[PDB]
RNA sequence: CUCAGUAGCGGCGAGCGAACGGGGAUCAGCCCAUUAAGUUAUGUGUGUUUUAGUGGAACGCUCUGGGAAGUGCGAACGUAGAGGGUGAUAUUCCCGUACACGAAAGGGCACACAUAAUGAUGACGAGUAGGGCGAGGCACGUGAAACCUUGUCUGAAUAUGGGGGGACCAUCCUCCAAGGCUAAAUACUCCUGACUGACCGAUAGUGAACCAGUACCGUGAGGGAAAGGCGAAAAGAACCCCUGUGAGGGGAGUGAAAUAGAUCCUGAAACCGCAUGCAUACAAGCAGUGGGAGCACCUUCGUGGUGUGACUGCGUACCUUUUGUAUAAUGGGUCAGCGACUUAUAUUCAGUAGCGAGGUUAACCGUAUAGGGGAGCCGUAGAGAAAUCGAGUCUUAAUAGGGCG
RNA sequence: CCACAAGUCGAGCAGGUACGAAAGUAGGUCUUAGUGAUCCGGUGGUUCUGUAUGGAAGGGCCAUCGCUCAACGGAUAAAAG
């Protein structure tokens, strides 16, 4: 035990990869799997992801609809129960940044009712939902 | 945890550090991480495009009774090109934080309880002598061992080159590799209280 | 490389809780021939196919 | 790690080529035909082991009806005699009997008719 | 390194593809005519480095053997147990290694002064900014197209002034073009020194281990090979015999070995001889297979072993491609050697390990697989085109109904 | 009903209607053919968005218009020997 000649991996962990073309035996020789001809038979056989045979795709025969919005792209999420990693009692966008759980080039944060708190949080300049400042008032925090 | 050392005093030592259940496949893994990122992999091939020569058809596509062929140096043609050329290549392996210390752990402790871990108050050596180091090694029956100190002082640093089996090293500078090959682990008080706060 | 989206693809589908929505075709013209029935009913967003999901996740990895 | 595979050739071949002794012209000098020949040889065998059964018990057959029509039976009549009278003797111990014992196969035969009668 | 294959561009096809912000490496500013930082030369001084080199520890007996470094028994050195060689495998036989020293004379670099010279025809920027026409560059294909460059035609204001903030206007914010110089972090290897390899070992590895860009081919540009190994030491065979004073061989001699004798280690296969045993000149075919007499040698004397195989039942090769092949459809004269599912990145699923409502670092630092580095990524919440709401949300006049959760 | 994209029938609820004294009937015509996806554009509306801010341009959403794309799932805006 504790030699170099006496570790193991555990069981399952390791498998011998899949090499074709070697024999009968093997149940992968000769064609080594791909079949009798065609295009799918060759060296980069693979028609284009998308591809349909020539019909007009599942993706071009559908409209185009809705534009991008970029207030959203940088308005974060933020779940109540992610209040737990904040050191202090100050939440604030920028004590969300500094805890990490608010990306740094956000604007703005909005916080859900998700899990459970059990701290006196006091909110600065975050938006709430309904159930989420309740959930704060109940555990003993105020809002501003 | 209680550990003697071999003066008969007494050591406390962390269960954490110390005492941990041996996982054979996280040790395993650890390991043999540590032997791949040993590698060079400096090497290379030359591919058809790479070998001398070779750009015109050696001859025409039909009627002369040849099989066809548009190179001389083609893979299935003696002296062509190595079908797939080989590369240089980077053989370390990402290994977790975590992982990395419960696999030192894990063969701390299983040192500890296959008695190959001994413990002294103090190792030190007056002069720079090979024979010096020899009979301290000979005394604590240790002849072929790891030296794991707070410190390497240069003095025992320097008896111990020549030695075959003996090799020293700074408590934070062990290597799981190491820790396994070599017969014996004699580590000081120092040392292993450096350890303990490391945690493995 | 990193895999590229396919951005046509990306203009036509979006992702929900367990699949993709999409909107309807055969209401951009040619209208007024259309019952009331159908101008309503293809009205709005739907699912996308079963048979289809597996080339939509293909085409668009990352949604 | 670059494998040269000259040794196990060599033995595989050596191996094909001595199953393959005796064997005429390039069937036993040749690898190709060598290995062509060793199969056939295989599949020839095994069809061959069923063949044999078959074979022997016609060879009985034909010795028994023999000893049969010596004694004034035919095959079929006396193993119709020999089933009434209840004797389980099968044909490899019979056809022997009746090649190297003329008065116990002729007992039989007595045994068989009396079953018939 | 991320942001991010995101925002966008695109016969809105195939594809192309940012920026802002954040984390690192490195950090540095100085001037426009009395003119700066800096750079380059020459000389002097100091320091360091480099071009020859010197010393450098410690082993005996015994057995096998042609030969000892190998067996068995004891001993010594180690700041030296890296490596190479010596008649087989050596820390102590040799060259070396650790370590301690060493330079008439020359070269490189670093710093400090001295003198030159440069920076430096330039003094706040007019045929310039802007505009019309045609093109080009920007992730951006004329598009809602800002911004940069200009071939052609024009053309300001000039600090109460001018440029930009993606058509454009107003307001705010921010900068000062039409004059310059500037190290580091970055890119590379013809070449020099040291060291290294889960790189090759003579069809491999450079085309080339060898008198190779040679022989050879071509008018020429150009193309382009094959070819390594006696033995520890030549001790490379005095002399005799056959033969043409040839080639070749038989003795002799050397050698541990000559079937190591010169294109000489080992010495496979295809292919070609000689010798012995059995079968074979009245019998029709993929050549075998299942039975089976006789003969020869051996023998444990047999219900045995080896070789052969009279006679007999059955039996039209292999591969590929095909509805289907003995097919008179394809491919292979034979042997030996080589010859085809790989590598990098991303992504998804399954096993397995760590941690677990959390998981995990990237670049980078680090005498460095450790330890630091939390930027970022994935998960933890959906609905809606979106603004917005949020365990709900969208649609609707509707708390009805219905869709996604 | 159906590979997808599509196609078909529909009781019932709310609002506003028409015809009936009323119970009621009516979401085109006895029914099954009379048709064309996507892209790009035009028109009406809009308690959506709007690249510093207020607007605007442009975009989104709802309704609707431009095909013998008839080789009628339509490879190009654009093609004979
Ligand atoms: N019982 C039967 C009795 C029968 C009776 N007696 C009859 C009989 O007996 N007839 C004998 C006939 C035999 C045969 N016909 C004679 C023959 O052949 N003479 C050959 C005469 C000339 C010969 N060609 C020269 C030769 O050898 N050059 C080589 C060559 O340049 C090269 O080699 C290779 N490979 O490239 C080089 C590489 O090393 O070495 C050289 N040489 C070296 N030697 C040295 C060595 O050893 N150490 C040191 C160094 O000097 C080495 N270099």
């Amino acid at each position: 035990t504790l030699r170099l000649n006496e570790l193991a991996p555990a069981e399952g962990a390791k498998r011998e990869h899949r090499r074709l073309g070697r024999g009968i035996g093997s149940g992968v020789g000769k064609t080594g799997g791909r079949g009798i001809k065609g295009q799918k038979s060759r060296k980069s056989g693979g028609v284009r992801p998308g591809f349909e045979g020539g019909q007009t795709a599942i993706y071009r025969r559908l409209p185009k609809f809705g534009f991008t919005s970029q207030i959203a792209l940088k308005t974060a999420e933020v779940r109540l129960s992610e209040l737990s990693k904040v050191e202090g009692d100050i939440v604030s966008l920028e004590t969300l940044k500094a805890a990490n759980v608010v990306r740094r080039d956000q604007i703005r944060a909005r916080i859900v009712l998700s899990g459970e708190i059990t701290r006196a949080f006091t909110v600065q300049g975050v938006a709430l939902t309904k159930g989420a400042k309740a959930a704060i008032e109940a555990a003993g925090g105020k809002v501003e | 945890m209680n550990l003697k050392t071999v003066s008969g005093s007494a050591v406390e030592l962390s269960e954490v550090a110390f005492g941990r259940e041996f996982n054979e496949a996280l040790v395993h893994q650890v390991v043999t991480a540590y032997l791949a990122g040993g590698r060079q992999g400096t090497r290379a091939h030359k591919s058809r495009a790479d070998v001398s020569g070779g750009g015109k058809k050696p001859f025409r596509q039909k009627g002369t009774g040849r099989a066809r062929a548009g190179s001389i140096r083609s893979p299935i043609w003696v002296g062509g090109g190595k079908t797939f050329a080989a590369r240089p290549q980077d053989w370390s392996q990402k290994v977790n934080r975590k992982m990395y210390r419960g696999a030192m752990q894990c063969i701390l402790a299983e040192l500890v309880r296959q008695d190959r871990l001994v413990l002294v108050e103090e190792f030190a050596v007056a002069a720079p002598k090979t024979k010096e180091l020899l009979a301290k090694l000979n005394d604590l029956n240790a002849a072929r061992a790891l030296i794991v100190t707070d410190a390497v002082d240069e003095n025992l640093y320097l008896a111990a080159r020549n030695l075959p089996h003996v090799d020293v090293v700074d408590a934070t500078a062990i290597d799981p590799v190491s820790l396994i090959a070599f017969d014996k682990v004699v580590m000081s008080v120092a040392a292993a209280k450096k350890i303990e706060v490391e945690l493995g | 490389a990193k895999l590229k989206t396919r951005r046509g693809a990306a203009k036509r589908f979006k992702a929900t809780a367990n699949g993709f929505k999409r909107k309807q075709a055969f209401k951009r013209h040619i209208l007024t021939k259309k019952s009331a029935k159908r101008i309503r009913q293809l009205r709005g967003c739907v699912m996308v196919h079963v048979s289809d999901v597996a080339s939509v996740r293909r085409m668009c990895p990352y949604i | 790690a670059r494998v040269k595979r000259g040794v196990v050739a060599h033995r595989r071949h050596k191996k094909i080529l001595a199953r393959a002794k005796g064997y005429y012209g390039a069937r036993s000098r040749v690898y190709r035909v060598a290995f062509q020949a060793v199969i056939k040889a295989g599949q020839y065998a095994y069809r061959d082991r069923r063949q044999k059964k078959r074979q022997f018990r016609a060879l009985w057959i034909a010795r028994i009806n023999a000893g049969a029509r010596q004694n004034g039976l035919s095959y079929s009549r006396m193993i119709d005699g020999l089933k009434k009278a209840q004797v389980i003797i099968d044909r490899r111990v019979l056809a022997d009997i009746a090649m190297h014992d003329a008065v116990a196969f002729a007992a039989l035969a007595e045994k068989a008719k009396g079953a018939l009668a």
